[PDB]
């Protein structure tokens, strides 16, 4: 959604950045400091761990 | 009988437009169309007389498209029309003047909301010859590529819903990737910039 607008898309940011703040806490997996530099944008976190290590991030999380 | 009888008119007009060096009576025929031919919504709008006419009538003002967007097709009061079948239907032939190419980039684009409402009527054939015809016109002209386009992003977005598991639609999909070949040379940032999320060949997200 944030990449496919050619738009200012905001919000879409802002509830990302919930989002990756949200997940990291939850799992265990994700967890620590590259991420409170972490403001949204295409400075995906996840994005660059994909590059290096691969895409495989693991089972699907759910929140309990 | 156009659009009342959609392929006929434009399946000519794409074809000419090709061949012939005459682009300009048959470019200029798009742009400036004397004649429209649709179905007819019912009823007051004054007639006028001479023989017993179904034939003959005189207008008030109609938007073929009513409310969905400001934008709308209006044919200004005192047009005239006639009643070409009085068979079947109430078919009307409105004298009123319009660009085709404008027309037509507004009924397709009606489709995809359904928002608006339309006098003219959809059909997926017509969306085949429509696109094609623009498809064409567009190379042909493709120069003078600038002025002509009525229909950029809507053909985007028609391909990317239109993607079906069907023939005819499948051929319509065809269409839409013709318009965008010739779109390429006039404004080609943009094609490309389409083709980063068109939906058939991202392969990069794994």
């Amino acid at each position: 959604l944030f990449k496919s607008r050619d738009p200012k898309p905001l919000h879409l940011l802002d509830c990302i950045h919930v989002l990756l703040i949200r997940y990291v806490e939850n799992p265990s997996q994700v967890l620590n400091c590259e991420r409170r530099r972490f403001t949204n944008l295409c400075l995906d976190a996840v994005c660059g761990y994909l590059v290096e290590l691969q895409s495989m991030s693991s089972s699907v999380a759910v929140q309990a | 009988m156009f659009p009342h009888l959609l392929s006929p008119l434009l399946q000519l007009l794409r074809a000419l437009v090709s061949g012939k060096s005459t682009a300009k009576k048959v470019y200029s025929f798009l742009d400036k169309m004397s004649f429209y031919n649709e179905l007819y919504k019912h009823k007051p709008h004054d007639v006028i007389s001479h023989e017993d006419g179904t034939l003959w009538r005189r207008q008030t003002p109609k938007l073929l498209y009513p409310l969905g967007g400001q934008t709308n097709l209006r044919i200004p009061q005192g047009t005239v029309g006639q009643v070409m079948l009085d068979d079947r239907a109430y078919l009307v032939r409105w004298e009123y003047s319009y660009s085709s190419w404008t027309l037509f980039t507004c009924e397709i684009e009606m489709l995809l909301h359904v928002v608006s409402t339309a006098d003219v009527i959809q059909h997926c054939q017509r969306v085949k010859p429509i696109i094609d015809l623009v498809h064409k016109v567009i190379s042909t002209d493709l120069s003078i590529a600038d002025c002509l386009l009525p229909i950029t992003s809507r053909i985007y977005m028609l391909l990317q819903r239109l993607t079906t598991v069907i023939s005819p639609p499948v051929d319509v999909i065809a269409s839409c990737v013709n318009c965008l070949t010739v779109l390429a040379a006039r404004n080609p940032a943009k094609v490309w910039t389409d083709l980063r999320h068109t939906g058939f060949l991202p392969f990069v997200a794994h």
